[PDB]
């Protein structure tokens, strides 16, 4: 039943004694439920360290994986263009599942295309697909430029993307001079960083290849900047803001900041800034080229040393006091433009507010996960703020960045107690933050779900999540957040900071149990 | 999938153990097992694969997809009737006469029949 | 009205499309005219996705691992092949449960093969028996593995059939194995097909030698409602409420012997025929156990399908009925009354993916909207013989509307309200027209029954009538 | 609330609380204290409190009647005392209103998460997307 004035939603709607009934009389006759202490003694099991070293022996089983398949990469390097379409040779249901997921992380409109093909195209390959989906998109959609990724389906089948396209040129479907630029990126090959990388490069193989000749490094006396696969708009606005108010003339490649973000005004925009393509066809032009992820844009920096012949220089991502300090110093060095007083003052505050939060923050133990750039630059501040990360996780990580990191935390006292996993899901997480219990978690939503595990063991076993990374479906706008540079930590640190004082709160709130250390001044 | 190959061709019909769904077809099975069925083309349009199917396990009948390109073909060669349409574009089942290069095995018995001749009498 | 004007309207918009897209599309757009009982001349439905349009299908992987399959709860569904299905569809549908997950329940868990170069090249059937084996040592309450196959598996030819049954028989363990690559079919319908196919082939016919379980003359099985936001459970208390027994659920809080147990059932209550009309048509011809279609959606829909389940029983089912339409009148007509002024002759348009589009028609008429266009993404002919009768005349209706078609559609019509998905809320929403999800139900719900009608609404009556829409454009422009 | 206010300004918010339909169940006190609004939100019970930091002890009052009965607090205004660098946060102009629309939703989505975390009790409305 329900009350006119007051109407329950799901919850508590079902907590009502009827639903409860009901439930009750469906568990007891209809679905043979295990008896209730059983299932308590084999998560009581679940828990315990044995558990772990039987999870930790498994090599084909993979439970809660914290990657996706490249063409989402793609997609979203693709979208960075102006005027660009995302088109992804093979199924559809590939292009429905990048859509949904980049409008539950964004919260905005997200345009892509597919050939949809279907046992047709299994039997005798995609090439008829190819042609009429490029000139189905040009005709309706009237692009500038078609980007195309691959699904596993396409890359198993062996569909090339060269001939095709090259057809489609030739038999008039599109005209020979439209921008086709393609990319391999099968889904079985990395994660969805290695599309973005595969994506890139393949833009800029297509502009940058056929016109070396007349081309001489510091021409237009500008530097690239190659953001990688970033979801906060932060980020971009953060990295344009810092090379702006320093006098250094930039050229941001791939940037999705306005499509992904666009006034709500009574109309829709399909697309909106990006990447310009004379900027693209002048990019070798540049001084030098920085990549702010280096670690899943290895194959964009081969091509850019062998074609561009730019010095591509050995920085960290611009995460934390040092690294932020480091890559300034390069771009003046590049540019040979001086630091402003500004940038000083803003580094002066974020050390400020690190002093203030320093009591806080000491000796608190983080279990984190990401991507790999993201990881280490998290790792590194947290050791910058006197944090212990004991439980560092990154499923498409490989050894060489395993040793980058371990030599990043033996570098430190506060790394003493870190351990680093590649290729462990976030199953191998829950069991490690059972059998040693850190302060806070920090990663997606898909955290979530294990600190609900561990509110079931206890209060006193609870494990608090941070929302830092990629997706965040269940809070709302926090894609508008900065990570890198000087304001994104000082985001990160306010967010760690103010975390574990809501925790301390909550803990101790109890009348006449704990409320003794409910203090007005924290 | 169990598939009994019969033509009036073959002294006795063969019985094969096929793997279903393989993206290699009918087609394939037959040509590792040397059923010869007569294939014409490499762009599923000739039709001479034409061969008539009877899944022997009236309740395991698996809902499949009929193309374009296979429903056109059946057409041109007249091995179509408008009920078996109907019935596979509203209920996803298959039609009784198919193409070889173009069918897919399913995880059930059956039954192909084929007289040798091109598909079109 | 203005049949003429949407006909015209309908002429302008296939201009942007070259000759082929133009001619296809054309059978795939049509006015509604509620006297025609065959939808074949008025419309065409079920046809492959024009490459290039930006469609909103799904794949066949889509339809049976995240519609029919992954409700059920007490088993482990296994995505096979590479790592991005798996992710993309982990707990984006809310498909309520009762459990401990990852003890007893695995709705919300992403179980995936995690497919390798090496295991493109050289096959993953060893890959997926040691897989199952983990599976067995870490997770021992499960009750049953189903293995959903995504696009490489049958592209590269793995024989998980056999493996499925080497396995089941070495460990007693009942393992599904579903063929539901993407590529499969041209939109989810084919996944439901599959879906229903391996249940009927693989986990019906198990308890079907024996008699142990106690039947009752009033036993029901609900049928195609998947527990979104709760609108099984609004169900079940609706039908409990008249005397009938519910054994089986499909398969929103479903239980695998809830599955074993439906053969022993006296009436199937189909709500989602698109979904499960085969396995209720298979059950019907092979245990002679009768299916009805019933509509829960509105007061006046529940009503009339109330009555027509307890026309099937004895009279004191009938008794019961009308003691719970009594007993639950007042509690609508009061919603009705409070929300009912707020929304009267507000014209809503609808886009959804099969039986929602025609379903909630009623809920909607019931607070005084009308519904304007209408659509589906993947119903086939009789979904669209059955949703003629139950919209206006000269209405729109389309099939596998491409984002171009709905946006102009839209901008022409200029509806009050847009029922749709995720992929086209933020796109309507930046337009000034409000929007509401009704596959998710915009994170609310149950929708189901009178308890469902209240929060209905109220959802309507928060969205529609909202100050935000007010403030699209600056004072200053 | 407002301890500080006065006859005028009362009349002022009034005028703009009868201009909304939302503001119907409204009432501005004008030289009450926090004691005056311990009891209000005892007696009628809003979902959330909006201050500063003096009303931490609101919220722990409310927790000793019941969990169902606390009343979470909002730190927005002066002074705020056992949280780090907000004195930093925005409130005037389109940036202000945008944090504090992030600040409010996403205080009423961790109390939805906090109220639905308990397992095969509420944690059927545990989503993932909100
Ligand atoms: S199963 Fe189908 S798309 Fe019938 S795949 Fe889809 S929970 Fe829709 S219109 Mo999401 S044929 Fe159900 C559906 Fe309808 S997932 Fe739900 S809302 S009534
Ligand atoms: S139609 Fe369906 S959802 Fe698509 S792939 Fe095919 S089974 Fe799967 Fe998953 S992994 Fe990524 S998104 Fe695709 S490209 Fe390879
Ligand atoms: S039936 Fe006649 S036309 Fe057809 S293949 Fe045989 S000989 Fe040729
Ligand atoms: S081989 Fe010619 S149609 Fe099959
Ligand atoms: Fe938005």
């Amino acid at each position: 039943s329900q009350q006119v004035d007051k109407i329950k939603a799901s919850y508590p709607l079902f907590l009502d004694q009827d639903y409860k009934d009901m439930l009750a009389k469906k568990r007891d006759g209809f679905e043979e439920k295990y008896p209730q202490d059983k299932i308590d003694e084999v998560f009581q099991w679940t828990t315990t360290k044995e558990y772990q070293e039987l999870n930790f022996q498994r090599e084909a089983l993979t439970v809660n994986p914290a990657k996706a398949c490249q063409p989402l990469g793609a997609v979203l390097c693709a979208l960075g263009f102006e005027k660009t379409m995302p088109y992804v040779h093979g199924s559809q249901g590939c292009v429905a599942y990048f859509r949904s997921y980049f409008n539950r992380h964004f919260r905005e409109p997200v345009s892509c295309v597919s050939d949809s093909m279907t046992e047709d195209a299994a039997v005798f390959g995609g090439q008829q697909n190819m042609k009429d989906g490029l000139q189905n998109c040009k005709a309706t959609y009237k692009p500038d430029m078609i980007a195309v990724s691959t699904t596993c389906m396409a890359e198993v089948i062996g569909d090339d993307l060269n001939a095709f396209i090259n057809n489609s040129k030739k038999e008039g479907f599109i005209p020979d001079e439209f921008p086709v630029p393609f990319a391999h990126t099968p889904s079985f090959v990395g994660s969805h960083v290695t599309g973005w990388d595969n994506m890139f490069e393949g833009i800029a193989r297509y502009f940058t290849l056929k016109s070396m000749d007349d081309k001489v490094v510091g021409s237009n006396k500008k530097i690239n900047i190659v953001p990688g696969f970033e979801t906060y708009l932060g980020n971009f606005r953060v990295i344009k803001r810092m090379l702006s108010e320093m006098g250094v003339g930039y050229s941001l490649l791939s940037d999705p900041e306005e499509v992904l973000d666009t006034p709500a005004d009574g109309q829709f925009r399909m697309y909106a800034g990006g990447t310009t393509q004379e900027e693209m066809k002048d990019a070798p032009n540049a001084l030098n080229t920085v990549l702010l992820q280096p670690w899943h844009l290895e194959k964009t920096k081969k091509f850019v040393e062998g074609t561009w012949k730019h010095e591509v220089p050995k920085l960290n991502i611009p995460m934390g006091l040092d690294w932020t300090d480091e890559f300034l110093m390069k771009v003046s060095e590049i540019s040979g433009q001086p630091i402003p007083a500004s940038l000083t003052k803003e580094r002066g505050r974020l050390v400020d507010m690190m002093t203030d939060s320093h009591t806080w923050l000491h000796g608190k133990r983080f279990a984190l996960w990401g991507d790999p750039d993201f990881v280490m630059g998290l790792v590194k501040f947290l050791l910058e703020l006197g944090c212990e990360p004991v439980h560092i996780l990154c499923h498409n990580g490989n050894k060489r960045w395993k040793k980058a990191v371990d030599a990043i935390l033996a570098a430190s006292p506060y790394g003493k107690n870190a351990t680093v996993y590649i290729g462990k899901d976030l199953w191998h997480l829950r069991s490690l933050v059972f059998t040693d219990k850190p302060d806070f978690m920090i990663g997606n939503s898909y955290g979530k779900f294990i600190q609900r595990d561990t509110l079931h063991k206890g209060k006193e076993f609870e494990v608090p999540l941070i929302r830092i990374g990629f997706p965040i479906f269940d809070r709302h706008h926090l894609h508008r957040s900065t990570t890198l540079g000087y304001e994104g930590a000082m985001q990160i640190l306010t967010t760690l900071v103010n975390s574990i004082l809501e925790r301390l709160d909550e803990e101790t709130r109890g009348m006449q149990a704990t409320d003794y250390n409910h203090d007005l001044v924290r | 999938a169990t598939i009994y190959f019969s033509s009036p061709l073959m002294p006795h019909n063969k019985k094969v153990q096929a793997v279903a769904g393989k993206r290699s077809t009918l087609l394939g099975v037959a040509q590792e097992n040397g059923v010869k069925i007569p294939f014409e083309c490499q762009d599923g349009n000739c039709g001479s694969c034409l061969v008539k199917i009877t899944h022997l396990d009236g309740e395991r009948i698996k809902g499949m997809l009929l193309t374009d390109k296979e429903r056109n073909v059946l057409k041109s060669v007249g091995k179509l009737p408008k009920s078996e349409e109907e019935r596979a574009a509203v209920r996803d089942l298959p039609p009784t006469y198919r193409l070889a290069c173009q069918t897919i095995v399913t995880d059930e018995d059956l039954l192909v029949e084929f007289t040798g001749e091109p598909g079109g009498a | 009205m203005s049949r003429e004007e949407v006909e015209s309207l309908i002429q302008e918009v296939l201009e942007v499309y070259p000759e082929k897209a133009r001619k296809d599309r054309n059978k795939h757009l049509a006015v509604n005219d509620p006297a025609v009982t065959q939808s074949k001349k008025c419309i065409i439905s079920n046809k492959k996705s024009q490459p290039g349009l930006m469609t909103i299908r799904g794949c066949a992987y889509a339809g049976s691992k995240g519609v029919v399959w992954g409700p059920i709860k007490d088993m482990i569904h296994i995505s096979h092949g590479p790592v991005g299905c798996g992710q993309y569809s982990r707990a984006g549908r809310r498909n309520y449960y009762i459990g401990t997950t990852g003890v007893n329940a695995f709705v919300t868990m992403n179980f995936t093969s995690d497919f390798q170069e090496k295991d493109i090249v050289f096959g993953g059937d060893k890959k997926l028996a040691k897989l199952i084996d983990e599976v067995e040592t870490l997770f021992p309450l499960n009750k049953g593995i189903s293995v959903q196959s995504e696009c490489p598996i049958g592209l590269i030819g793995d024989d998980i059939e056999s493996v499925s049954k080497v396995k089941g028989a070495e460990l007693s363990k009942t393992i599904v194995p579903v063929r539901c690559e993407g590529f499969r079919g041209v939109s989810q319908s084919l996944g439901h097909h599959i879906a229903n196919d391996a249940v009927r082939d693989w986990v019906l016919g198990k308890r079907d030698e024996d008699t142990t379980f106690a039947s009752t003359p009033y036993d029901v099985a609900i049928i195609g409602d998947y527990n979104i936001g709760g609108d099984a459970w609004s169900s079940r208390i609706l039908l409990e409420e008249m005397g009938l027994r519910c054994v089986a659920q499909w398969s929103g809080d479903g239980s695998i012997s809830e599955i074993e147990l439906t053969p022993k059932v006296k009436l199937n209550l189909v709500h989602c025929y698109r979904s499960m009309n085969y396995i209720s048509r298979h059950m019907e011809e092979k245990y002679g156990i009768p299916w009805m279609e019933y509509n829960f959606f509105g007061p006046t829909k529940t009503i009339e399908s109330l009555r027509a389940i307890a026309a099937k029983f004895d009279e004191s089912i009938q008794k019961k009925c009308e003691e719970v339409i009594a007993k639950y009148k007042p509690e609508w007509e009061a919603v009705v009354a409070k929300y009912r002024p707020r929304l009267e002759g507000k014209r809503v348009m609808l886009y959804i993916g099969g039986l929602r589009p025609r379903h909630v028609i009623g809920a909607y008429e019931d607070l005084g909207m009308e519904v304007v266009g209408t659509g589906y993404e993947f119903a086939h002919n009789d979904d669209y013989d059955r949703t003629m009768k139950e919209m206006g005349d000269s209405t729109l209706l389309y099939d596998d509307v491409t984002g171009y078609e709905f946006e102009e559609f839209v901008k022409r019509i200029k509806p009050d309200l847009i029922g749709s998905g995720i992929k086209e809320k933020f796109i309507f929403q930046k337009m000034g027209i409000p929007f509401r999800e009704m596959h998710s139900w915009d994170y609310s719900g149950p929708y189901h029954g009178f308890d469902g009608f209240a929060i209905f609404a109220r959802d309507m009556d928060m969205t529609l009538n909202n100050p935000c829409w007010k403030k699209l454009q600056a004072p200053w422009e």
